[PDB]
RNA sequence: GAAACUGCGAAUGGCUCAUUAAAUCAGUUAUCGUUUAUUUGAUAGUUCCUUUACUACAUGGUAUAACUGUGGUAAUUCUAGA
RNA sequence: AUUCAUAAUAACUUUUCGAAUCGCAUGGCCUUGUGCUGGCGAUGGUUCAUUCAAAUUUCUGCCCUAUCAACUUUCGAUGGUAGGAUAGUGGCCUACCAUGGUUUCAACGGGUAACGGGGAAUAAGGGUUCGAUUCCGGAGAGGGAGCCUGAGAAACGGCUACCA
């Protein structure tokens, strides 16, 4: 408990608890670099994966599912013409929650969306609802493999429908609130990662609408979920940050400092800053630092006098002082605050 | 040209793989290297070369044909989990463990059997004695 | 009671050529 | 010897396993379990030499440790677990359910069954007695001790056991005209209806059996297993229907 | 003969070499467990009391309690005895052992200070050796620190500091026989299982009785 | 995770044919004449019963190894005292 | 086929057993208490049955020898009864009793370069010879004798004495 399995034994096979698998699991399909069957296609992604799964999986449910839909997926026009029946069967069989057949069905659902992206939008609401019920169902029978399949299916859909979902990112977030706010820590954590991919793909203008909505929700566990969402979006690789991180922080910082936003939002930004401060090295934080200082200088006002202080206190404290580049800037800043509050802060 | 055909294909979800008999027809050639066959079965089944293993190739008398066994795992991780260590070493997926010959290990085992406990007390006792 | 019906093989042979 | 043996030579192993004589020097010794050594099929032989799912002993061990194999609804991890007659072997991953029934040749056959049929098994009542506190019980051929049995159940009758609960759902009396499966001797694997039971006090009882093809044969009562009423067996039978 | 003297209160011990034979004679004819006065041994031991604990002869064979002879004998030693460690379970070995009667043919005699004399020996009384390990069971810790029942042993576990290079950390033992929620859960589960088994047996008996009532 | 305690195994395996002439052994019987580690299946609510002057939210050394330290012997898979 | 299975009454015991053990995980009730309750496994434990086994045991079957014709019985040979011992039947041993048991259908004694069998060779058939030797079973660990441990050993790559 106190110490994780940092030192590995010489054994080739080792027992791993369900919780242990979940902690290591991370939803980011693009990170995986194993060959994907759907990369090679003759007719459509669905058929390519559908043929493969027929030959690997032998479960009772999947075999029955294949028989119904085998005749209607031979050609892409056939899939498009029969899209309605295919989706209903996929949802119907996923509802059975049979672990022996979830993996092919869930994979095909994602690839189904791949074949007809814009036309899958009318199916978008029902697909997410079915996954949410499955994941909520997944809690009672412990299988880390099921969670990986379900969220990877969710991540794939976002990848294929990235353009359309981004335009209405708040709507996609609204569906996943029960997951992001769920009692279990890891369900919110996983759902945050899947939605984080959309966030980093969001235009700045659309992002400002998205951040306003989520902060408006803040005023159970939604606070923790959002913290994972934003920090995951900013973090890209060890000791480094995503290129969009600077744009996200500026959008986040502006909304938090705005008087309309609740104080809880500023606390989130404080928590978001602390996480990225450790994850990133000195160099990757320089662009992020500059936007904070400029925005603080530009938006310093009596109404937001406290809030700029609360964030600034987080900056000086984070990892002690090692991550802050050049400190005259804070001294120049703190002079401005006193020139323009809460004594305790 | 050179042809490969897989027959008697059995899906084995127990070990999470596909096991089959590989027949390679190679007119006007001595024989075909295992690495090429791994590459090409990998391309065929749309899986990683690391997930494909082949063994037991015997050229038919008179040449021109070879027959053996082949395995294609559902994922490279599954192959690393279930494959024999020596086959993993052949394909480079695993590193050969360096160990002393059997006689040396057995002699060391007997010598360690003769000594009881850690033995540092014996060491200090003999150091004092001499 | 009748016995379970045999299942047609899921996998089939497959071929290529090179060189 | 000064104790129980722990090795088995391949030539000494039961013939009906059909073990190659040149593969090695030893054969799997069945561990202690429900079925006797000579009338059992260890899981290693079944998984390797019959289904061919595993190519060597280590692969069978790996399969078992994954907990993919269930015997009579219970997970078994012993490579040499002695599965035997009327045993249900379930492999969920392959969606396969097997019942171990000898063929006309006299060997265990790979007989696939449905889930509904796999939900139960049949047991020959080897003994009926009162236990402690005056609780009646029946001991079957597979070593199952079942308490509170039906009073009508006697020795040599057949009880239908539900695997999930291990209780008696129904039973079939030993009587003339009942359908019977031979589990011993040279007539092993044949199926026929009883005609007469010759009773010799202090000796082995003999049962005359008549096949569908009008042939008759006599077998010791110990090799008899009642499986249902004529033309209406309670279990799916293998190909050939125990003829010849 | 050499004397291996030990002061158990301080945990100290040291050897003394002997030349004059009169003190050795005072050691002669005594037996293991008996007491001798230090003054008869020598002036440096004036006022002390030494208990004889064991020793070894010129040939290295040790002395054994329970054998009353001045000469070596071959005894069949078994499990749980001095001068023998069985290699295999049930093994008994016939080994030479010296008798328990002190004599001139002894190489070293081991002595324990029952009581301290007027003068203080340089290497035994003045020096101390701390205990290697501390208590591990919860009750042992309570006895060691005299804790009340309301007090929790968790706060009074002895911790040893270990410094590796510039790194430095504390290590403490794992308490055995501690009362934790898991033990309570196990006890409760066992009791519930017994109750459930009894109930199921009663239901089965009632069902059988009803079936017999139907048949009769 | 070395060492040590504990549990299991070491009574299997392999080799040879000295002894053995109703003995072993082959076939065939019995245990209503007895033991059986292990596997498999079942199997155990006893409410109460005066010092309740009461541990079960869990008892002792009636105790030791490994370990620290002092030693004997020419010598061993030897060992003594604390 | 039973003094069987099982049950009941009265006492008995240097007298046992009836979980003071461990891993993973943190669900449900509320009177909000580090309160009550609770999941999946591991390891143990009394008795019965099953399985791997073990010990005895019923009937028939072994090469040469009658220039081995009577043998066994004092120091158990045959049987009875009672006890002891044994896991247990039993002259297995002890006490007292009777005088029994085998044999020309070959007892007893002697030889065996005698472990037995599945098998091997030859032969047209009858037979004759070989079988330490891939499997099964018995015995032994230089020769005798006795033992601890353990479910299981008269163990020998365990122990103790004697002989060489
Ligand atoms: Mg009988
Ligand atoms: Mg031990
Ligand atoms: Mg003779
Ligand atoms: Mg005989
Ligand atoms: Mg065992
Ligand atoms: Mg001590
Ligand atoms: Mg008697
Ligand atoms: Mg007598
Ligand atoms: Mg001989
Ligand atoms: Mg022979
Ligand atoms: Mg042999
Ligand atoms: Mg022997
Ligand atoms: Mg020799
Ligand atoms: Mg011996
Ligand atoms: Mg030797
Ligand atoms: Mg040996």
């Amino acid at each position: 408990a106190k110490q994780r399995q940092t030192t590995k034994s010489s054994k080739r096979y080792r027992y791993s608890s369900f919780k242990a698998r979940i902690d290591d699991l991370k939803i980011e399909p693009a990170r995986n670099l194993e060959k994907r069957v759907h990369d090679y296609v003759e007719s459509s992604h669905f058929l390519a994966s559908f043929d493969q799964w027929k030959e690997i999986n032998l479960s009772a449910k999947f075999t029955e599912f294949a028989a119904e839909i085998e005749h209607d997926v031979q050609t892409l026009p056939q899939i498009l013409y029969h899209d309605k029946k295919i989706f209903n069967s996929l949802v119907s069989f996923i509802n059975f929650h049979d672990e022996f057949s979830l993996q092919p069905l869930l994979d095909l659902l994602a690839q189904f969306c791949h074949d007809l992206g814009p036309d899958f939008l009318k199916f978008y609401e029902e697909a997410i609802k079915t996954l949410i019920n499955l994941l909520d169902a997944a809690i009672e029978f412990e299988s880390s493999n099921v969670f990986e399949w379900g969220f990877n299916c969710l991540a794939y859909i976002f990848k294929y429908l990235s353009k359309f979902l981004v335009k209405k990112l708040v709507l996609t977030c609204d569906l996943l609130i029960p997951l992001l706010s769920h009692s279990k820590e890891y369900l919110s954590r996983f759902s945050a990662e899947a939605l984080s991919f959309l966030v980093r793909k969001c235009p700045v203008s659309n992002l400002r609408e998205f951040v306003r909505s989520v902060f408006e929700k803040l005023e159970t566990n939604l606070y923790e979920g959002l913290l994972i969402l934003f920090t995951e979006s900013m973090t890209s690789t060890q000791e480094t940050l995503h290129s969009k991180a600077k744009a996200i922080m500026s959008v986040l910082l502006h909304e938090a400092l705005t008087k309309s936003s609740p104080e809880r939002s500023v606390s989130l930004l404080s928590d978001i800053w602390m996480n990225i401060s450790k994850y990133a090295s000195i160099e990757s934080l320089l662009p992020v630092y500059e936007v904070m200082y400029q925005d603080f200088n530009d938006s310093l006002d009596a109404t937001n006098i406290d809030r700029i202080l609360k964030v600034l206190t987080t900056i000086v404290f984070s990892e002690s002082g090692r991550k802050i580049p050049d400190w005259n800037k804070i001294t120049i800043l703190i002079e401005r605050i006193m020139s323009q509050l809460s004594q305790d802060k | 040209a050179v042809t490969i055909r897989t027959r008697k294909v059995i899906s084995n979800p127990l070990l999470a793989r596909k096991q089959f008999v590989v027949d390679v027809l190679h007119p006007n050639r001595a024989n075909v290297s295992k690495d090429e066959l791994r590459e090409k079965l990998a391309e065929v089944y749309k899986a990683e070369k690391d997930a494909v293993s082949v063994f037991g190739f015997r050229t038919q008398f008179g040449g021109g044909k070879s027959v053996g066994f082949g395995l294609v795992y559902n994922s490279v991780a599954e192959a690393k989990k279930f494959e024999p260590t020596y086959r993993l070493v052949r394909y480079g997926l695993a590193e050969k463990v360096e160990k002393a010959s059997r006689q040396q290990r057995k002699q060391k085992k007997n010598r360690d059997k003769k000594i009881f406990g850690t033995g540092k007390r014996l060491a200090k006792k003999v150091a004092r004695r001499n | 009671p009748r016995a379970a019906k045999k299942r047609r093989p899921a996998a089939k042979g497959k071929n290529l050529s090179f060189k | 010897a000064r104790g129980p043996k722990k090795h088995l030579k391949r030539l000494a192993a039961p013939h009906h396993w059909l073990l190659d004589k040149l593969s090695g020097c030893y054969a799997p010794r069945p561990s202690a379990g429900p079925h006797k050594l000579r009338e059992s099929l260890p899981l290693i032989v079944f998984l390797r030499n019959r289904l061919k799912y595993a190519l060597n002993g280590r692969e069978v061990k790996a399969i078992l440790m994954q907990r993919h194999v269930k015997v009579d609804g219970k997970v078994r991890t012993d490579t040499t677990y002695p599965a035997g007659f009327m045993d249900v072997i379930t492999l969920d991953a392959t969606n396969e359910n097997f019942r171990l029934v000898y063929d006309v040749k006299g060997r265990f056959a790979v007989h696939r069954i449905t889930d509904e049929e796999a939900s139960y098994k049949l047991g020959k009542v080897k003994k009926v007695q009162l236990g402690k506190k005056g609780v009646p019980y029946v001991v079957t051929h597979d070593g199952r001790t079942i308490r509170y049995p039906d009073p009508n159940i006697k020795v040599n009758d057949t009880v239908k056991i539900d695997l999930a609960s291990g209780k008696i759902t129904d039973f079939i009396k030993f009587d003339a005209g009942k359908l019977v499966y031979v589990t011993g001797g040279r007539n092993l694997g044949r199926i026929g209806t009883i005609v007469h039971k010759e009773r010799h006090d202090g000796g082995f009882d003999l049962v005359h059996i008549k096949d569908s093809l009008d042939n008759t044969f006599v077998t010791r009562l110990n090799n008899v297993f009642v499986i249902g009423e004529q033309g209406k067996p309670y279990i799916s039978l293998p190909k050939g229907k125990g003829i010849k | 003969m050499k004397l291996n003297i030990s002061y158990p209160v301080n945990g100290s011990q040291k050897t003394f070499e002997i030349d004059d034979e009169h003190r050795i004679r005072v050691f002669f004819d005594k037996r293991i467990g008996q007491e001798v006065d230090g003054e008869a041994v020598g002036d440096e031991f004036k006022g002390y009391v030494f208990k004889i604990s064991g020793g070894n002869d010129k040939q290295g064979f040790p002395m054994k309690q329970g054998v009353l002879l001045p000469t070596r004998i071959k005894l069949l030693l078994t499990k749980n005895v001095s001068c023998y460690r069985p290699r295999r379970d049930g093994e008994r070995k016939r080994k030479s052992v010296r008798g328990a009667i002190v004599g001139p043919d002894l190489a070293v005699l081991a002595l324990v200070i029952v009581k301290k004399g007027e003068q203080e020996l340089e290497g035994l009384t003045d020096t101390t050796v701390p205990k290697r390990l501390g208590p591990k069971r919860a009750n042992n810790i309570r006895k060691f620190f005299g804790l009340s029942k309301e007090d929790d042993v968790r706060d009074f576990v002895i911790r040893r500091e270990v410094t590796k290079g510039e790194k430095t950390y504390t290590k403490a033992p794992k308490i055995q026989r501690l009362v934790t929620p898991q033990r309570l859960q196990r006890k409760r589960h066992q009791r519930a299982l017994k109750v459930r088994n009894a109930q199921a047996q009663r239901e089965a008996a009632a069902e059988y009785a009803q079936l017999l009532a139907k048949r009769l």
